């Protein structure tokens, strides 16, 4: 199938309490797969999956300098915008980065990415070309024009078509029992009377993976998605995803109302009533 | 894997 | 600056089942910044050895954790999960309900 | 200028002779301004600098307060840790804690600290991050578990980060003629014949504050540091401190070594000979 | 001024 | 258990001039425990009335006290401080010379 790599950075400053805090992360489609926390005591990235456990002891050592540069690379830009923002010494300021590639069946790029944020709000933007930049203010377009200069998006360029596809490819191989695996939802319907009037039907998603899900409901088959409350798609936290909709039905119209599921890991969608 | 990053904002 | 307030679900791993071992999940997203407080509670008291999952974000920059802890539901036994964020003037509880 | 504030405590237990020993000493900076001591007759917090005495009759009911929890907190803690270190209740233990903030030019908080150490070694630390700890030992590691199920560090930093600052910045400006004066060294140097082939030369610092200060001997322009003998920086008892650096030099050859002083309070940095 | 401490080892 | 040494200086306030009166100062630093003794001798024998500093600490943890008395140097006159301590098999004894 299709497939993604990215890696999440977040630098948090923290004034009068030492360096930045820097967090990253690795996923590979909805499964963390590495780890790096500078606040950990002596912090080295870790696995977070058992198919990348294999590296050898030069993967880790590489992959830690890198989190260790990356971190120090942050805490001067946190100072840099600082200035370009013209804000105070005194607050807290956050920068994200995120980056990593897509591919198709067929294991070739269909998209590369690189975006930065400062504060929660866009910075600048490697675009869908791989050798072109948006940049959100003014701000942002001192950075650009360095950029421009130094030839930064050819070197992420020269990554993002090469490495991150040839270790994505690796990764998906080694962890094919689990990243090539869908898990379809486990569904059932429950029933929560309100009054003697009205009743809540919850259709429940369980234990699936990928997270991408469509839970919807209908009456007679015309579509509730007015009346549906439809919570956020949320984490097991054993690899798998939750999630539920729910409508509020009149006494004894219960049959009335179908539930419905597409997921990747089902042989077929499925179609669900109250089973009193 | 990562990427080096070898440049500045 | 930009600030968003937490959504928060609290929720077992698997469906509850009185007398057998679960997780209690809070699961803390859409918030930034990324500074945040959670608690799990027992019948209105701090649980011990929470853990949670390493920050990370979603496409419009966002924040995610969750919050996770061991633990046996019963019939009288009452969860919760409190959450304190700068967008917030007072700290959030929100009660474990198994139908949800 | 960069400043701080600190409030040191010991206790010492002394088992067959009543409760342990308590006494605690607040600093700004190298000046003392408050003190308590357990055993004195009837024990109260005491101004020990003058910028401090017009504090109204409730800081230092509260600060007297403060003392004695601590001390009776104290008591608790040594018993404690005869258990952590399966000891014997036989002999006298020393438990020390210090706490405090760094403020910088503009008053802002540079640094936090909060230690504790037993018997004279390291037990645990609030991190800079004012947020993690470090914990000496498996004893340390019991500490731990229980500061972090009740949110010391959260209570630590609002503290730190807040009346910390707050308090040592009303004191810099109530203690404005003191504090934010440096008194430069009184110097000089002095011929202390060995025999007829040898003699002593020793290069004073007399009468200056802060307590940081650099005194070296140079030959001709080189370093002497392996042939100086230099002795801790001493107090003279009047808030100002003292300190000299020697060499030994061949009868004759005196004017070859210059002395050289640095410290805050001096115009310019000094050179010194010997003046016969 | 001092902090109140309302922990134990 | 950690034990640690006192370092000892003897000397006085002001530069010393026979009949002008100052102060002897005996500086303990370094040492651990806390408990000591120190002595100021005017020609072998105890001065009464001798003051001492409060009980604190430096950075690694080790104590230090300053003990100090009036005093009015003259030719003759010798001046000493004694330190009994845990680490010390007998008291130390060190004089007080002028030019240190």
């Amino acid at each position: 199938g299709s497939h993604s790599m990215r890696y999440f950075h977040t630098s948090v400053s923290r004034p009068g309490r030492g360096e930045p805090r820097f967090i990253t992360v690795g996923y590979v489609d909805d499964t963390l797969f590495v780890r790096f926390d500078s606040d950990a005591a002596s912090p080295r990235e870790e696995p977070r999956a058992p198919w990348i456990e294999q590296e050898g002891p030069e993967y880790w050592d590489r992959e830690t300098q890198i989190c260790k540069a990356k971190a120090q690379t942050d805490r001067e830009d946190l100072r840099t915008l600082l200035r370009y923002y013209n804000q105070s010494e005194a607050g807290s300021h956050t920068l994200q980065n995120m980056y990593g590639c897509d591919v198709g069946p067929d294991g070739r790029l269909l998209r590369g990415y690189h975006q930065d944020a400062y504060d929660g709000k866009d910075y600048i933007a490697l675009n869908e070309d791989l050798s072109s930049w948006t940049a959100a203010d003014t701000a942002a377009q001192i950075t650009q024009r360095k950029w421009e200069a130094a030839r930064v998006a050819e070197q992420l360029r020269a990554y993002l078509e090469g490495e991150c596809v040839e270790w994505l490819r690796r990764y998906l191989e080694n962890g094919k029992e689990t990243l090539q695996r869908a898990d379809p939802p486990k569904t059932h319907v429950t029933h929560h009377p309100i009054s003697d009037h009205e009743a809540t039907l919850r259709c429940w998603a369980l234990g699936f993976y990928p997270a991408e899900i469509t839970l919807t409901w209908q009456r007679d088959g015309e579509d509730q998605t007015q009346d549906t409350e439809l919570v956020e798609t949320r984490p097991a936290g054993d690899r798998t995803f939750q999630k539920w909709a729910a409508v509020v039905v009149p006494s004894g119209e219960e049959q009335r109302y179908t539930c419905h599921v597409q997921h990747e890991g089902l042989p077929k969608p499925l179609t669900l009533r109250w089973e009193p | 894997r990562r990427k080096w990053r070898r440049w500045h904002l | 600056m930009i600030q968003r307030t937490p959504k928060i679900q609290v929720y077992s791993r698997h469906p509850a089942e009185n007398g057998k071992s679960n997780f209690l999940n809070c699961y803390v997203s859409g918030f930034h910044p990324s500074d945040i407080e959670v608690d799990l509670l027992k019948n209105g008291e701090r649980i011990e050895k929470v853990e949670h999952s390493d920050l990370s974000f979603s496409k419009d920059w966002s924040f995610y954790l969750l919050y996770y802890t061991e633990f046996t539901p019963t019939e009288k036994d009452e969860y919760a999960c409190r959450v304190n964020h700068v967008t917030l003037s007072q700290p959030k509880i929100v009660k474990w309900d198994r139908d949800m």
